[PDB]
């Protein structure tokens, strides 16, 4: 009746330190479809965040793929902010360079 | 093989709005249409770049196709409320797959057609396509109803035939995406561990289609079960992305391979930490 | 082209 979303945050392409890119946030495998992604920077809300049509896979579990425009720094943290019917409170996964 | 597959939701808000209608069409992985009930003038919109050449009658029968398609969910929901004795208060989820599978050969592998109601198995056509599995007392209800309207012979009509040649002809207008390959590109990168020892991560980027096989082996050993590894994941422009890593001593990076095998190469990758 | 689900429950 109830199944917690997975989170994978990458980039379209390997980062590169001020050249404009595209960051991933593929959420999978929740149910009921009702869900809130936001993608962060520094703690503070991307304003354009584009997402593609949600779906479901052969287990009747939802998935989508929300992307935003972004443009790598050293210093600067991104994150995915996910929430969903089935957490009491909204799930951040940060962005790793090297995952 | 290759797959033309409809995946349907009708999802129930009460007190904020009509319940959602949504499709989305896919020819094998490849998503190439959608409807969605909450557009600004709901239609049946092209998401490939392939299936843009179909004329405007084409978009016309598929939008009343859906529009048609939603009106038939909304009762569904209402009727599910009824069979499951649940109140008008409590938002409901219906979900339906429709499609078939044809080998390379063009003829039919599978059809379904197959329904579930807050993400539970509620009924399916049997393989046999004549025939309903119910899952529960409620949609034994259903498969009755069914089997007396004749609904079995009529979806597997459709399967067997205009999913079956629809398929083949949208195989070949979007042959050059479809059916095409991308390699995947590699390489290794390499993290030292506070343990003490490091992590090897093998990447594989930009690779079409999604089938992939990455490991990595010590010594032509395997190593399958002390490997971690990703899903799959879209890039978001048609490629994929997976990884794959090992945890190794510091001082022997170069007694490790990974291997890459994908349809895009024309011998499998083996890669190292350089 | 999709299917039509001419059958209600």
């Amino acid at each position: 009746i109830q199944k917690t979303p997975q989170i994978q945050v990458y980039s379209r392409h390997p980062p590169e330190n001020g050249k404009p890119n595209i960051l991933n946030c593929y959420v999978t495998q929740f149910h009921p479809p009702h869900i809130e992604i936001q993608m962060l920077k520094n703690g503070k809300k991307i304003p354009k965040v584009e997402m593609s049509d949600m779906s479901f896979s052969k287990d009747w579990s939802f998935y989508i793929l929300a992307h935003t425009e972004f443009t790598p720094t050293e210093t600067d943290t991104y994150a995915c902010r996910v929430k969903h019917a089935s957490m009491a409170e909204p799930k951040t996964v940060y962005w790793d360079r090297d995952m | 093989s290759h797959s033309l597959r409809y995946f349907v939701t009708a999802v129930s808000r009460p007190g904020f709005g009509e319940p959602r209608y949504m499709e989305v069409g896919y020819v094998d992985n490849t998503e190439f249409v959608r409807f969605d009930s909450d557009a600004e003038n709901p239609r049946y919109e092209p998401r490939a770049r392939w299936i843009e050449q179909e004329g405007p009658e084409y978009w016309e029968r598929e939008t009343r196709r859906a529009k048609g398609n939603e009106q038939s969910f909304r009762v569904d929901l209402r009727t599910a409320l009824r069979y499951y004795n649940q109140s008008a208060g409590g938002s409901h989820t219906l979900q339906w797959m429709a499609g078939c599978d044809v080998e390379s050969d063009g003829r039919l592998l599978r059809g379904y057609w197959q329904f579930a109601y807050d993400g539970c198995d509620y009924i399916a056509l049997n393989e046999d396509l004549k025939t309903w599995t119910a899952a529960d007392m409620a949609a034994q209800i259903t498969r009755r109803k069914w089997e007396q309207a004749g609904a079995a012979e009529r979806d597997r009509a459709y399967l067997e035939g205009e999913c079956v040649e629809w398929l083949r002809r949208y195989l070949k207008n979007g042959n050059a995406t479809l059916l095409r390959t991308d390699p995947p590109k590699a390489h290794v990168t390499h993290h030292r561990r506070p343990e003490g020892d490091v992590t090897l991560r093998c990447w594989a980027l930009g690779f079409y289609p999604a089938d992939i096989t990455l490991t990595w082996q010590l010594n032509g050993e395997e190593l399958t079960q002390e490997m971690e590894l990703v899903e799959t994941r879209p890039a978001g422009d048609g490629t994929f992305q997976k990884w794959a890593s090992v945890v190794v001593p510091l001082g022997k990076e170069q007694k490790y391979t990974c291997h890459v095998e994908h349809e895009g190469l024309p011998e499998p990758l083996t890669l190292r930490w350089g | 082209t999709g299917a039509a689900s001419f059958d209600e429950f």
